[PDB]
């Protein structure tokens, strides 16, 4: 009823950090990112991920990374997760050069194109703009 | 015998579709604020969908905005989990 | 407050 | 004092999205019977998370396809949990 | 503080939607297996504490407008609400007999500012529908 | 088995 966690590694932790963007994208700086950055490294660290944090990424930056990482061998690892943090809209995200979808990027560690993560859990946190509605709230 | 590819995923949004996120310069997102902190304390007893739960009650309650807009005033914001996990997950053990 |  | 308007919500599709959904015309559709299956023995008891992620686990290990039509040929599905809750939910005590 | 409050008269309102037959235009073939869904998922849900109701090859417009009346209920003496959709579908819409209506419409319904009685409390959809034209292969 |  669990996942095995009995592994040598945890997992391999990826946080992409955009911040600053391209000029041609319109977007504005995502000040507080750093601070988000900082926090979720020293958290997913103690949880026992072997962290790397990546800033400003481009898309084909982004798309290699997870593609990359999905090649990589995850034998030894219990589970994989991946952190994204940038300006949004639905189903796609923003890399410093536009926007890619979250799809594109995920779609690497699907059981069929990634077998050392099988039965594994794969992880993906993210903290970005999905539209431009808001909630009033209420009471 | 076989095992379908979209399986044991899972997706922490910071928000439901169609809507925005919220960032406080100073601090940081609510969503990364909140996930951490519940992370910090429970982040080894507690199975993903309780924290991400807890995560999802503080984002709700203990936050909402300030601002020197009037579109932007005494907003709130809900996270989004979406899960294709088979099992019980545990940072532990 | 800012938007992402 | 506030709580978002589309916070409490919970989504328990039968399928992940782009993704077509199983229903055999003699014992029913995959997603409902093993949703059933596991209320039956766990409905109350177990959390509501508990409750879908092995119902996401029992879809995807107990059942597979057969047709002899070619497309509809070995196939395999998983259900998908949107969760905006911002508890634990029980169904009783 | 964790759980939601189960203490309430009533553990609250189950509304199966159990489409079988489609008007031969939306070229949707008969759902056959759907009677034995909504069969099992109506003696579940009764066992579980919910008053069931169930209704049987609706219109896009009995499904709006049967929701809508749902969210304008009392539910202060209810614990939770659940909805359960048994029915053709294709991403983020379901099927009437006569067409296709979007699920956030009537989910909407029940938002907490639409529908204040069943604030704080938990809301469930259970969905079961095609949501594309995908097929999931598998590994192993 | 058929398809929704």
């Amino acid at each position: 009823y669990q996942y095995n966690m009995n592994f040598e590694k945890l997992g391999k932790c990826i946080i992409i950090n955009n911040k600053n963007f391209d000029k041609v994208t319109g977007m504005g700086v995502r000040n507080g990112t750093d601070k988000d950055a900082e926090a979720l490294f020293k958290c997913f660290r103690s949880l026992g991920f072997d962290v790397i944090v990546y800033n400003d990424c481009s898309c084909a930056k982004m798309q290699d990374l997870l593609k990359k990482a999905s090649e990589e061998d995850h034998t030894n690892a219990a589970c994989f997760a991946c952190i994204l943090l940038s300006h949004g809209e639905e189903n796609v995200i923003y890399g410093k050069d536009g926007v890619t979808p979250i799809k594109d990027l995920t779609a690497h560690f699907r059981g069929d194109r990634c077998k050392t993560l099988l039965e594994k859990p794969k992880l993906f946190f993210i903290q970005a703009c999905r539209g431009t509605e808001l909630d009033d709230g209420i009471q | 015998y076989k095992i379908p590819v979209e399986a044991d995923f899972l997706f922490a949004y910071s928000t439901v579709p169609g809507y925005a996120s919220m960032r406080n310069p100073g601090r940081g997102s609510w969503f990364v604020q909140a996930l951490c902190s519940i992370l910090e304390e429970h982040g080894k007893d507690l199975e993903i969908m309780q924290i991400l739960t807890r995560v999802n009650d503080r984002v709700a309650r203990h936050f909402e905005s300030q601002s020197d807009d009037p579109h932007f005033h005494e907003k709130k914001q809900i996270p989004c989990v979406v899960s294709m996990l088979t099992k019980e997950l545990y940072f532990s053990q | 407050v800012e938007i992402x």
